[PDB]
């Protein structure tokens, strides 16, 4: 619904530490694991990175 | 291409983003009259003889996406042609 509470402006998104930040340093939550805004990351076969909040995986 | 990045101490660098093309709204006449300068890789006789050695199909493919950001010029085709 259209709820009531404490938000921050649309350019800013909520971070875990109470502050809210733009989507540049908004971490990724792949498989529960909290990855930093720039984390290149790969097993042998898969290839994954965190750009701006989303986790871009490939194969 | 972003796997083969190499940083230094003066500057550490991040993943570049693909550019958001402004061509998608400023289409207009720019694709009608300027389709020919890409096309003359295939039509003109001076280029009509490397076809058994190479294929111009990628070259014409890569030009048509860059004839759209420059305003008012046929010269925008000669880089991909050169």
């Amino acid at each position: 619904a259209c709820l009531e509470g404490c938000f921050c402006p649309p350019g800013l998104y909520m971070d875990e530490r109470g502050d809210c930040v733009p989507k540049a340093q908004c971490p990724c939550y792949y498989d529960g694991e909290i990855f930093q805004p720039e984390d290149i990351f790969s097993d042998h076969h898969t290839m994954c990175y965190c750009e701006d909040g989303f986790m871009h995986c490939t194969m | 291409a972003n796997s083969w990045a190499l940083s230094s101490g003066e500057q550490w660098c991040e993943r570049a983003s693909p550019p958001s093309s402004s061509c998608n709204i400023s289409s207009g006449e720019m694709q009608k009259g300027l389709w020919e300068q890409c096309q003359l890789l295939k039509s003109t006789s001076v280029f009509a003889r490397c076809h058994p050695l190479v294929d111009p199909e990628p070259f014409v493919a890569l030009c048509e996406k860059t004839l759209c950001e420059c305003a008012g010029g046929l010269e925008c085709a000669c880089p991909a042609l050169l």
